[PDB]
């Protein structure tokens, strides 16, 4: 005896975080198959996770003047909060989870003439400053600006909060507060140009993120 | 599913390209004596549709007569068809003709018959085409003609005018000349130049603008005092080995397929 | 780098924690007779500034004539230090302290002296910690003490009235009863019993709300008519070998160390 | 392709001499088993058709 076919009735369906039961189904339509550009229509590494999020962005920049007093606090910075933000793609990535884990690499410079001298402190600090002694700030990871010396300074760390992860929508307190300030009067002599202009760099690294949200705020 | 996707039910391949010669042979009965199940189906569901149709006991159909296969796209359109036709009135002028599968362009400023109705079959085309061109008339005419690439300097198309180009840019391109009196056709070429993947005829507007064309021909006459006959031109073209055509489309429905009407 | 990142210079450990041990011992000369290159150095660089200080030939210092190291927080802080102290005023009336590292937070309603001082050492803290609390005056005081996690009902902190909570509900969360009588102590060991990973002291408001937190601990009395003597409670803290610490951070500046000055 | 599973319809169950038949039916559900008391509550033979 010859079975004839009949459509399968129930089955289920889905891709990613997205799944489907039918009770009046039936199969796929699918036709050819993926191909290879014999010849890229572009050689740039196809957009991933790390392409688009783990990669550097210019988060603040300010003015380093022989005003500034010693201590002074050139820049606060919630470095997370600022990634967040449409002006930069990672926002892409984390527009949409809500809440997600990371460590963080800091690139700050500056351009100082050898006229100048005079330097600065860069610390990744968790939480708030508190009451720390501005003195001991070399305890965080830090980076030391020497105008005789370097313009730059890099500072690379994993996560460290209280919760297993930040929440981007409504977060609780900063992950990360990097602070600036001065660690040496900023002098010059008579005709050199009185300050020097500064940039802070950040990108995520081991980029881990988590539930999927149609939220902005 | 790479993609990350996943299902319970199949997905197997829809409408196959090729999946069948076009020639009576055997690539016994091809159904009989046995149960047609084939006589019936779902044909909602893609796989079962696949299931091969079969409703009487029926024969072996054995062996056609003639040699080449005549649905083998290479060889039907092998058969140099129809392009379009124009008229010099002027000596020293020229004319401009673009190589456009838009099914938007009517003709005779378009695709017309054969041609017209082939390019809709599938949305992208790529590769060298064989044109041809027929002389008529005149005689001791002396004439030259180039291909030229999408998105270039060339004569306002569909026009008769004198040329606008300086005689270095248009031979550059690569052109030929020839003499009615010595031949009276023309045989060349044309290559796969664009900066396109491929073209296409079925496309909206915009598009339908810039990447529904190979490229284009100009045709310039010279020494054509029209005391003389008149002076006509027929361009017929002929698909090449090395063109390509991917994706089935739906064929354009009758009332859009328009011939240049004439003799 | 796995981060998809890429560097020409390295990049080594900076500030690592745990670097040599507390006690003079030997884990010839530390350094001499030989070329002190550790003199100089280019402390902005991060690598450079780990060289090994030298200065001059020493000799090594030797052993120390005590068995343990002073410097092992876990030996050091496993001293119980000061934490608080209340005294109740009338009957049937209850006290309840949370257990709060915020620098905000000024004793006595906060952290004092050294706990105060440790907690901020480090950014992140986690673990169960050895409380022990000392009853000073009264007698034939019956009386009960309870642990309350984070984000749970819980009387009126840092304030002295009457419970405001369900007998069954105390106990439930485990609890201990005593009399002055018979002991006039308590050491009890609290546990990690928190939503969080860990909880800190140097925070913001909002977090200095909720993760400044390991638990509240709560003491209610019960006959103590005050015809008698006053009733005076004292806690104190040790820290547990189940206790961890990550992430060090600058030490509260002198201004911010404050003590609960008493007798 | 993965079969899912759909209940059995159709079926018959009884005991003894009575008998169903059932078109829209299911599975039994069923909880922990016979146990048979350490300690007997009564030491006479279980009534059985000599018993009784
Ligand atoms: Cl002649
Ligand atoms: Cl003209
Ligand atoms: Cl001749
Ligand atoms: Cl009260």
């Amino acid at each position: 005896e010859q079975m004839i076919q009949s459509v399968d009735r129930t089955a289920v369906t889905g891709a990613s975080y997205f799944t489907s039961v039918d009770q009046s189904s039936v199969h796929t339509a699918e036709v050819g198959s993926h191909q290879i550009e014999p010849l890229k229509t572009s050689v740039d590494k196809p957009g991933s996770k790390k392409t688009q999020g783990e990669k550097f962005f210019l988060i603040h920049s300010a003015r380093w003047l022989t005003t500034h007093a010693l201590f002074h606090e050139v820049a606060k910075l919630d470095v997370v909060k600022l990634l967040y933000n449409e002006q930069f793609a990672v926002q892409g990535l984390l527009r949409y989870h809500t809440y997600a884990r990371f460590g963080i690499e800091i690139q700050v410079q500056i351009n100082p003439t050898p006229f100048q001298q005079g330097g600065l402190i860069c610390a990744m600090v968790p939480g708030d400053q508190s009451y720390g002694s501005i003195a001991s700030l070399t305890v965080y990871p830090h980076g030391l600006l020497n105008c005789n010396i370097n313009n730059v300074v890099r500072i690379k760390v994993p996560f460290i909060y209280t919760r297993g992860a930040y929440h981007f929508k409504d977060p609780q307190y900063p992950v990360w507060e990097l602070t600036i300030r001065v660690w040496s009067e900023l002098n010059i002599g008579t005709g050199t140009s009185a300050y020097t202009s500064l940039n802070v760099l950040a990108r995520f690294t081991d980029l881990e993120l988590h539930g999927l949200t149609p939220l902005s705020t | 599913d790479d993609s990350g996707g996943f299902s319970t039910t199949v997905s197997t391949e829809q409408n196959v390209p090729d999946p069948q010669v076009g020639i009576t042979t055997m690539r016994m009965d091809v159904s009989g004596v046995q149960a047609p199940v084939g006589a019936i189906t779902t044909i909602e569901d893609p796989v079962l549709a696949k299931k091969v149709p079969e409703t009487f006991p029926e024969l072996k159909p054995g062996e056609s007569r003639h040699t080449s296969d005549h649905m083998s796209i290479y060889k039907f359109m092998g058969r140099s068809h129809f392009l379009c036709t124009f008229t010099f009135n002027s000596n020293n002028k020229e004319y401009t003709f673009p190589i456009t599968l838009s099914s938007t362009s009517n003709p005779p400023h378009g695709l017309p018959s054969t041609l017209r109705w082939f390019f809709n079959l599938f949305q992208l085309y790529r590769g060298p085409l064989d044109l041809t061109i027929i002389i008529t008339g005149a005689t001791d005419v002396d004439g030259m003609a180039w291909f030229t690439p999408v998105g270039l300097a060339v004569d306002t198309p569909w026009v008769e005018k004198e040329s606008a180009l300086q005689i270095d840019y248009k031979t550059a391109l690569g052109a030929v000349r020839f003499n009615t009196r010595r031949t009276g056709n023309i045989q060349i070429r044309l290559p796969w130049y664009s900066y396109l993947y491929a073209v296409s005829g079925a496309l909206d507007g915009l598009g339908d603008k810039t990447d529904s064309t190979f490229g284009l021909v100009s045709i310039q006459i010279a020494n054509y005092n029209h005391s003389d006959e008149y002076l006509s031109f027929s361009c017929y073209l002929s698909v090449t080995e090395q063109s390509e055509f991917y994706f089935p489309r739906a064929p354009l429905n009758s009332n859009a397929m328009l011939s240049t009407e004439s003799m």
